[PDB]
């Protein structure tokens, strides 16, 4: 079980990945519960950053994203100069 | 008409 | 912030 | 090569399928041009209809959404009583 950190510098613009699941999409059949990274460009920031497909993410500048719905998750991570994402990669 | 995978 | 894919 | 005609009820909420592509999300790395259907439900509306996971939607209702956007596509879908498509299976 690994958890890992990534610094996406904001107000870039494109980030380059893109995510799925949520608290909502739980229920038509993601099988796992949570958010998760479904897609990372080659020369995505969120690639460069480390962030890999896969990766639950669990927290975006400390609010607990974990167990959120999908559009929560989106503004989660669209409103905050500074992007500080907890992911995990289990 | 719901949103099932976001890119950004 | 785009739709790439959408459930109906 | 085949195209078949799909008859959808509409007016009955939940269809039960998903779609993606677009003549605009043919830039960011589905490879192949056109609209797709990605997932139908088990008790889905689409999946007992014959719609398949994989089917390029060609035709809404005479309207020609092939090499059309993916929310051009979402609209030509929502709008139209008797949903009637014409999707290709190659
Ligand atoms: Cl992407
Ligand atoms: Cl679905």
């Amino acid at each position: 079980g690994s958890v890992e950190e990534i610094r996406l510098p904001r107000a870039g613009g494109p980030l380059g990945l893109s995510i799925v699941g949520g608290s909502d999409h739980s229920s038509h059949p993601v099988q796992e519960p949570g958010v998760f990274i479904s897609k990372v460009l080659p020369r995505g920031l969120a690639a460069r950053s480390g962030l890999r497909v896969g990766d639950r993410i669990l927290a975006v500048n400390g609010q607990d994203v974990r167990d959120a719905t999908h559009q929560e998750a989106v503004s989660a991570l669209l409103r905050p100069l500074e992007l500080s994402l907890l992911v995990r990669r289990d | 008409q719901e949103e099932w995978e976001t890119v950004m």
